[PDB]
RNA sequence: UUGGCACCUCGAUGUCGGCUCAUCGCAUCCUGGGGCUGUAGUCGGUCCCAAGGGUUGGGCUGUUCGCCCAUUAAAGCGGUACGCGAGCUGGGUUCAGAACGUCGUGAGACAGUUCGGUCCCUAUCCGUCGUGGGCGUAGGAAAUUUGAGAGGAGCUGUCCUUAGUACGAGAGGACCGGGAUGGACAUACCUCUGGUGUACCAGUUGUCGUGCCAACGGCAUAGCUGGGUAGCUAUGUGUGGACGGGAUAAGUGCUGAAAGCAUCUAAGCAUGAAGCCCCCCUCAAGAUGAGAUUUCCCAACUGGUUAUAAGAUCCCUCAAAGAUGAUGAGGUUAAUAGGUUCGAGGUGGAAGCAUGGUGACAUGUGGAGCUGACGAAUACUAAUCGAUCGAAGACUUAA
């Protein structure tokens, strides 16, 4: 969509990073141009889970990394994340400028879930 | 190359005219009563209320 | 084209010719099917004739849509006029070659 | 798809082609007008390729004639073309064939369904 | 006579009565209104002005333009008809059109004419001189560190500096540039759209004026 | 060009030939216009005007020149440090090795010949190519423009008709007029044929994981392979160099004396080129000679000022624009992007199950399932609240 200053499936790996760190946290402070492409990532998944079905798991399971939290990332989404969501038509994150960072001078946003 | 002569001290202010740097474009906070960042979380308390 | 074995669809005794030269204009630098070009013999030799180009592969596109890609590419001797200089012709040929009034050809093939 | 480049081709669209499918094997019936006579010439092939535009898709037949296989691409909606009919149909597992532009005998054949 | 602007929606094709292919551009033209007349007696020359697209009434919010501002409210109630983007004259009509905007519709056309069509070209940043001026390069494997850079910009020492018109890298594309003596396939009515042979300047959705050709 | 001189440079002005890019002269190769011919016609020869455009690809040679091949309308001649090495090469040329012939007693030299042999640089100024800001154009703006001036383009073939007529024993074979269609070159675009397509679909190989089967994931050039959407493209698809004017060169004249005649010239009047100025395409009012048309805005106090108006931005969502800035599409009184739901197109028949096989696997469920850029629709998320800038119009004369 927009190539992050990585390489192919780094850039892959950064994401799916970012969707499991999402839906353990439900909120990451990150850079405002990962938190434009990770929101277009963890909405896809929040679907699958609205879903439901055994396909749906498996195409949520081949996007989404192993952490237990005791849950897993993909029992978090298709259990109790995707009932909360049940009723708005996509929309599922929002940003939040923070600012400029040091360092850096990074604009550092914070994504999470609505 | 290398320079076939050296700048005067006028001609370098001439072209450090445009190195300036602009004020960030800021805003006061309505609720923490000082001045924030527009369309920025408010540094000083909490919230954003947009 | 400039440098291209074509191989030969009449049987004349030559069965490979090189391209030497497209004729026609002062800098052409490629001719299509219906197209009178300088070859010499490099299989049976070694003489200058002109052949036209019976076939092609990258095909022509007919004026309506309608492109006809060839297997291989192929031409056909020539005399003075546009009659073959052997006896048959084989495999297709497309149609553009019976519009530059090369009647005389395509009456020989096998099929068009 | 613009609904405005849609709606003003639908008068080229036309109903009366067979759903034939790439792998298959068509007889396709054309309209010389070479001369002063129009002819019906047939082209009987094998269906390599099937492209998809609406009304700017195409679709390619081959077919070893005597020697030389040759490759057709006409459109669909073209007012030359008479009838196609189906002849057979072949189970291939792709969309385009082009693997066949490399075969001749045996290996340039097809199945049944 | 009377151009026309429009919008470049795309490109299609039809099948003449030959069964001839012909590719062909589709240009959608709606509210053309003729809002000022340029006449001698006051500014020099004659001419018509032409709005094609119709923008909101004033604001006072209006921060995006989709708005009209106030400056353009006057002058299309001048014409009583609504704020339209896309103003632009046309000469070499001899004005026969109405002060007050009566709609241009695109039967103005028939399709067995003659037009040119005219729109700024597409863009392309700063292109470098092999993609922009169709410049050779340099050979690639014989030891060579010259490949795609420009040649020489000058002879050696009698002239001693570069002459104007020196082709160089720089931006490209985005010109206003003219096609001339392309046909009208088509000029459907009721859908406001007219099908010219061939393609025209500009992106989709580019503005384009359609005029009938000078020669 | 081969030289002569030895005036600048030895605290360094880098060689020949190719590559990239050209630009100028005319002593014209082609195309345009003529005179004279020992010009029947076709085809020529020799002069005269003309520099608008065009002027091939290979073999051999370090090679230039030069010969040959195959074309072309033609394959011009020159200058620009025999243009151009802070744009490229480094084949030859004069570095160190080695060898041949020859000369030298010798160390070693070429009339030579042959094989090998480090080509450095981050652009300050002028220059050129793009692109912004400050002020200006006697109020502040938005939009549309005229166009002084500048730039681009400018080439040509072959078929058919006049007509197998004119001219000619015959052979041959046209001028002028009319179309069709090509080459080279520009240019615009992506419907079509192809190309690419590293967040699309499928197949398959090894090995490591998700506890195990099935299903998937990591790594192996994107592991590899078959397709391929948007976009960017040419080899693809459209168009262009048309048509005409005004003045002219060589040229042909008309009238006409100087010169009772003769005379294109002195007065005067015509005709006459691919060339000149127009016409065609573009840029252009910083055109300080700063143009013009339309529309909008215009009050409260102390000679002047103020914030404010119309308007424009800071800030944010973006792309048809883009190195950045700028240009465009929006900022909720909202479809700008993302999501969601439908499509199109792409791949090509998902998982689960059932069935048929002992197994690899096959059929149905079912054109299935997945789908980046393309089309719509839906305020579900985010374009919040805010702030900065920005006039109230000088002086004479004339009507």
């Amino acid at each position: 969509y927009r190539k992050l200053g990585r390489t192919s499936d780094q850039r892959k790996a950064m994401l799916r990073d970012l969707a499991t760190s999402l839906i353990i946290s439900e909120r990451i402070e990150t850079t405002e141009a990962r938190a434009k492409e990770v929101r277009s990532v963890v909405e896809k998944l929040i679907t699958l889970g609205k879903k439901g079905d055994l396909a749906s798991r498996r195409n949520a399971a081949k996007t989404l990394r192993n952490v237990e939290i005791t849950q897993t990332a993909l029992q978090k989404l298709f259990g109790e994340i995707a009932e909360r969501y049940t009723e708005r038509q996509g929309g599922y994150t929002r940003i939040l400028k923070q600012g400029p960072r040091r360092g850096d001078g990074a604009e550092s946003v914070i994504i999470e879930l609505v | 190359a290398v320079p076939k002569r050296r700048t005067s001290k006028t001609r370098k202010n001439k072209r450090r005219t445009h190195f300036k740097i602009s004020v960030p474009g800021m805003t006061e906070c309505p609720n923490c009563g000082e001045y924030k960042l527009s369309h920025r979380v408010c540094k000083n308390c909490g919230s954003y209320n947009g | 084209q400039q440098e291209t074995r074509l191989k030969v669809a009449d049987n004349s005794g030559a069965r490979e010719v090189l391209t030497i030269k497209v004729l026609g204009g002062s800098g052409r630098k490629t001719a299509n099917i219906g197209d009178v070009i300088v070859c010499t013999v490099k299989n049976a030799k070694g003489d200058v004739v002109k052949a036209v180009i019976v076939r092609t592969k990258s095909g022509v596109r007919r004026n309506d849509g309608s492109y006809i890609k060839f297997d291989e590419n192929a031409c056909v001797i020539i005399r003075d006029d546009k009659g073959p200089r052997g006896t048959r012709i084989f495999g297709p040929v497309a149609r553009e070659l019976r519009e530059g009034n090369f009647m005389k050809i395509v009456s020989l093939a096998p099929e068009v | 798809n613009h609904k405005l480049i849609e709606a003003v081709t639908k008068s080229q669209l036309r109903t009366d082609l067979p759903s034939f499918r790439p792998g298959d094997t068509l007889r396709v019936h054309v309209r010389i007008i070479e001369g002063t006579r129009e002819r019906i010439q047939v082209f009987e092939g094998v269906v390599i390729k099937r492209r998809g535009g609406g009304v700017s898709e195409t679709f390619t037949v081959r077919k070893i004639s005597s020697g030389v296989g040759v490759e057709r691409t006409f459109p669909l909606h073209t007012p030359k073309i008479e009838k196609i009919e189906v002849k057979r149909r072949g189970k291939v597992r792709r969309a385009k064939l082009y693997y066949l532009r490399s075969l001749r005998g045996k290996a340039a054949r097809i199945q049944e369904i | 006579t009377k151009g026309i602007l429009g919008r470049k929606i795309g490109m299609t094709q039809v099948f003449g009565e030959n069964g001839e292919l012909i590719p062909v551009t589709v240009v959608e033209a709606k509210e053309n209104v003729v809002l000022q007349k340029k006449t001698v007696e006051v500014d020099g020359y004659n001419a018509i002005q032409v709005g094609f697209e119709d923008k909101k009434a004033y604001k006072k919010d209006a921060k995006s333009n989709k708005y009209a501002n106030k400056p353009a409210e006057g002058h299309a109630k001048k014409a009583d008809a609504a704020p339209k983007r896309f103003i632009r004259e046309f000469r070499n009509v001899d004005v026969d059109a109405y002060e007050v905007g009566q709609e241009v519709s695109v039967d103005t056309f028939v399709a067995g004419d003659v037009i040119d069509v005219t729109g700024v070209s597409k863009g392309k940043g700063f292109q470098g001189a092999i993609k922009r001026h169709g410049q050779s390069r340099g050979p690639m494997s014989h030891g060579s560190h010259f490949h795609r850079a420009p040649g020489s910009v000058g002879m050696a020492s009698d002239a001693s500096r570069v002459f104007k018109g020196q082709k160089m890298p720089g931006r490209m594309g985005g010109n206003t540039v003219t096609v001339q003596n392309l046909e009208v396939v088509q000029v459907d009515t009721e859908n406001k759209v007219i099908l010219v042979k061939g393609n025209v300047p500009g992106p989709k959705k580019g503005l384009v004026e359609i005029r009938t050709s000078i020669k």
